[PDB]
RNA sequence: AAUUGAAGAGUUUGAUCAUGGCUCAGAUUGAACGCUGGCGGCAGGCCUAACACAUGCAAGUCGAACGGUAACAGGAAUUCGCUGACGAGUGGCGGACGGGUGAGUAAUGUCUGGGAAACUGCCUGAUGGAGGGGGAUAACUACUGGAAACGGUAGCUAAUACCGCAUAACGUCGCAAGACCAAAGAGGGGGCCUCUUGCCAUCGGAUGUGCCCAGAUGGGAUUAGCUAGUAGGUGGGGUAACGGCUCACCUAGGCGACGAUCCCUAGCUGGUCUGAGAGGAUGACCAGCCACACUGGAACUGAGACACGGUCCAGACUCCUACGGGAGGCAGCAGUGGGGAAUAUUGCACAAUGGGCGCAAGCCUGAUGCAGCCAUGCCGCGUGUAUGAAGAAGGCCUUCGGGUUGUAAAGUACUUUCAGCGGGGAGGAAGGGAGUAAAGUUAAUACCUUUGCUCAUUGACGUUACCCGCAGAAGAAGCACCGGCUAACUCCGUGCCAGCAGCCGCGGUAAUACGGAGGGUGCAAGCGUUAAUCGGAAUUACUGGGCGUAAAGCGCACGCAGGCGGUUUGUUAAGUCAGAUGUGAAAUCCCCGGGCUCAACCUGGGAACUGCAUCUGAUACUGGCAAGCUUGA
């Protein structure tokens, strides 16, 4: 980087990286338990599952890491797949 | 950008007066006019149509002093405008200051008129103007002025030109030394030597 | 209202799918004659009710495949 | 953001404005939505120095769009007729 | 008022008419070259190497988010962030704009007209919120690695940085019941109040962006077949969003002579040049769209980028190194080398317009405004005016009489633009800053806001435009051509030589054609030449041509696609016609005007944009559908 404003941009853009990627990380965690419940054909599971996902997609995408359409695309897939176990 | 060489020679090409000289002496009296300049200027022309068309643009150009590219850009305007076009140019070559200052007697010749529109000598309803091609507009009033009242030369050319024929568009004050132009020059009030149908068939070839 | 085009139907042999002529009448724009020209859309066919030859009626929807963006309205005429 | 200012045009030593609502990111003298009016800087006596829309103005301020300190100054002295 | 518009000539023959090519006169240009060159205005200026680049500059800003104190400046006494302020740091916003280039791209793009399944910082409207906590971290301090670039270890600290908890409905999911999600303070003043500004949620507006469809948009068939995520379907995933976007499975499709695939060339448009028009050619400057940023690839951050002056990897080049390792990207402005027939200054200023940040003052701005260079183009002006026969000299010609140069010069009268010198002197300036008084607010004459008034100020250009004065014709003309086309003729030199030439042709001892001269013609601060486009060329003919013998009827048929279709009635309303509405950016062109002394140039208003779509009508003709008829078969 050649400018002042551009080398601190690329810190700053890194560590916004990092903190990103562990949310990130922490989101697809908790999404595949849901998956992996509904794999088992555990209704009682899967919808426990469902029951910690629910915030924290919803407390990520207002702080901006998804879009409130992801996270609403992510309860809804899931719920009609629960509902599909019985 | 003005042709500085000798006058009587143009007038000798084209076989007629110019009035390319203040007037005080006959044309015959100064020069051979009915005789072509140089060596062979004796000889008998043969004129070809294109030089028949060529030797009409170069009489008008020549009495009015325009060059070229002046004057076909005074063509382009009037074929330009509504009507005969013929007759548009010769309005538009009549409109120039310097020529109708000249008109107005306050010049012997269109270059003394020229040079007196150059050196900030008129005026047009006021204001003084030196460019010699500006256009006079009916109703405008053409005015010597005061620091100029007193040359020699424009009571020389006031006395001059009464000895011609007074246009009729105009309205001239030796007095005030100030003249009006009342409307455009018909094609009547215009020579009628002049064939400007040869030009205007000149610029189409 | 709604736009709408109308074709006859030269493929009917895609799964809900139908592939339709659509005949335009226009004049040549140098040497002025009627020239008939053709367009060939994909249409979704739900039902699978057109067969190669009926005279079908069309409308433009949102994308349904990669070629498809129009849709049958209804038959007019049938083969 | 939607603004309405001058665009410089003219010739050199004399210019002329345009008064343009125009989307604020673009060029001075680039696209522009919508023209509402000139402004003579050096326009002679008797002649026509600044004509506005202010029909025009006032329906894109109600939208949202800010207007330059220069167009700001020509809406006074037009308004103080 | 806005379609006033159309020229031919030469050359085939002993001669003719026709056919037919070739050649010329015109307009034009980002031009170049040769000769020449006074001034000004407005514009234009790497078309080649998307070649390589020295140096400087082209993106910052905010202390009214935060801890702070390196300054220097005050206040306090070498000490104190106490104040004006401010280096480095954290944080916000900007850096996705503005600017450059045309490599790639033949439809992925562009143009025109439609459309649905979307997001959108700053700006704007509405309704509600803005409670209560926590753990860090740079800076800094100590030690430490390294030549450097760049790091390591420990400890401390702040916030509008970060994260829970509370709050949760016109929001998200769900048929429902229900479940679930946010936030930040700062600043001015005051006998905690108040005002200003910011923060969060949802729903709108506006703007921007993503996506889909139809028609249009180069050449090649001595490229005819192409395609397996290929075409469609179902389900899962994915995206802001529809979608083979992706994956699994099923079906076996999809494209193509209305030119697929392949190959060559190319940024597209508004427009520009030419043309009477129809067309043909073209896409520099200006404006819209797209693509690219040393080469190849990738994502991260973010409202927005797969990012010109950001990050990572690889590559080629250049450079530094202590040999371990590091650095760089002018197709920003100026500039250098190189290539080339050829294209400019390492300028001034943020005064104006506009952009970033800021409450503002302001700071930044090679955008922009200007200046420098170049006859590159367009336009204007000057280089004197009047007089002057001795028809002087001198030149050239001469049948020796003279003719011509030529009123030309000299002479004699005059004027003084521009250049030169001196003096005066507009406009581009709007504003902002201090004051004030009033009104609005508030508990408050405070602050703040608004509106007036007052006082001092702000121009890079710049020795501005422009005006006045002084002096003296004083400082200012060239280039091509003169046999015919084609305006303009003689002598001398040369003798198929030297040479000219666009063509016809010229030159062989009486050359208007070569070279010089005198004279003349055409343009003129330019004139010629070369290159290139259209024209003339009705010589690709739609407008607007031909085929017995000039080039041209398939050797003859049958026949699919295609083109075309006798006559009557009804119906339809696709073609066609009429009207309306929307759109067809601005600039350009055209008309009527306006402003620069004029013009170029700038500009107001119209017309035009000959198209597309939709709606409503008309029904003669063409088409569709139905029923016939008999003259074609
Ligand atoms: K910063
Ligand atoms: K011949
Ligand atoms: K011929
Ligand atoms: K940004
Ligand atoms: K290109
Ligand atoms: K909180
Ligand atoms: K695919
Ligand atoms: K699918
Ligand atoms: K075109
Ligand atoms: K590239
Ligand atoms: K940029
Ligand atoms: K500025
Ligand atoms: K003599
Ligand atoms: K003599
Ligand atoms: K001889
Ligand atoms: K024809
Ligand atoms: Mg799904
Ligand atoms: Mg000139
Ligand atoms: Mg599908
Ligand atoms: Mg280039
Ligand atoms: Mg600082
Ligand atoms: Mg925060
Ligand atoms: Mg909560
Ligand atoms: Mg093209
Ligand atoms: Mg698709
Ligand atoms: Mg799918
Ligand atoms: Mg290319
Ligand atoms: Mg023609
Ligand atoms: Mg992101
Ligand atoms: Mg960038
Ligand atoms: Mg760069
Ligand atoms: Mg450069
Ligand atoms: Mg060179
Ligand atoms: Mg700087
Ligand atoms: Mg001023
Ligand atoms: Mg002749
Ligand atoms: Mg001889
Ligand atoms: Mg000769
Ligand atoms: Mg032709
Ligand atoms: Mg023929
Ligand atoms: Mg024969
Ligand atoms: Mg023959
Ligand atoms: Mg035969
Ligand atoms: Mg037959
Ligand atoms: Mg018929
Ligand atoms: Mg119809
Ligand atoms: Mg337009
Ligand atoms: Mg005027
Ligand atoms: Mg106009
Ligand atoms: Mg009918
Ligand atoms: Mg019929």
């Amino acid at each position: 980087a050649n400018i002042k404003s551009a080398k601190k941009r690329a810190i700053q853009s890194e560590k916004a990286r990092k903190h990103n990627a562990s949310r990130r990380s922490m989101m697809r965690t908790f999404i595949k338990k849901v998956y992996a419940a509904i794999e088992a054909g555990d209704k009682a599971a899967a919808q426990k599952a469902f029951n910690e996902m629910q915030p924290i997609v919803d407390r990520q995408a207002a702080k901006g890491l998804i879009h409130k359409n992801k996270a609403a695309r992510h309860k809804a897939n899931l719920t009609a797949q629960i509902n599909k176990l019985a | 950008a003005r042709y500085l060489g000798p006058k009587l020679k143009l007038s000798r090409r084209e076989g007629t007066d110019l009035f390319l000289k203040s007037g005080v002496r006959a044309i015959d009296t100064k020069c051979k006019i009915e005789q072509a300049p140089g060596q062979h200027g004796a000889r008998k022309p043969r004129l070809s149509d294109y030089g028949v068309q060529l030797r009409e643009k170069q009489k008008v150009r020549r009495i009015y002093g325009v060059l070229e590219r002046q004057f076909r850009n005074y063509y382009k305007e009037a074929a330009r405008l509504k009507g005969n076009t013929g007759e548009n140019l010769l309005a538009l070559l009549e409109g120039r200051l310097d020529n109708v200052v000249y008109r107005m007697g306050f010049g012997a010749t269109r270059a003394e008129a020229r040079q007196l529109v150059s050196h900030k000598a008129i005026m047009v309803n006021g204001r003084v103007v030196n460019i010699a091609s500006y256009q006079v507009s009916p109703n405008d009033v053409v005015s010597i002025r005061e620091k100029a009242k007193k040359q020699s030369r424009v009571k020389a050319a006031l006395e001059l030109a009464e000895q011609r024929e007074k246009p009729t568009w105009l309205e001239v004050d030796a007095g005030k030394m100030e003249g009006t132009f009342k409307r455009k020059p018909e094609r009547s009030d215009l020579s009628a030597d002049i064939n400007e149908h040869l030009i205007v068939e000149l610029y189409s070839k | 209202k709604i736009r709408t085009l109308q074709g006859r139907v030269v493929s009917d042999k895609m799964e809900k799918s139908i592939v339709v002529a659509i005949e335009r009448f226009v004049k040549h724009p140098i040497y002025g004659k009627f020239i008939k020209r053709t367009t060939k859309l994909h249409v979704h066919d739900e039902n699978n009710e057109c067969g190669i030859g009926d005279v079908v009626e069309i409308r433009e929807c949102r994308p349904l495949s990669k070629t498809k963006s129009w849709t049958l309205v209804r038959v007019v005429e049938k083969a | 953001m939607v603004t309405i200012r001058l665009a410089r045009h003219g010739a050199k030593k004399r210019p002329f404005y345009q008064v343009v609502v125009a989307d604020s990111r673009n060029a001075r003298n680039g696209r522009f939505i919508e023209r509402v009016g000139f402004f003579n800087p050096i326009a002679s006596e008797k002649e026509e120095g600044t004509r506005l829309d202010l029909d025009r103005i006032a329906h894109w301020v109600g939208q949202g769009a800010t207007i330059s300190d220069r167009v700001a100054a020509l809406i006074k002295e037009v308004n103080k007729a």
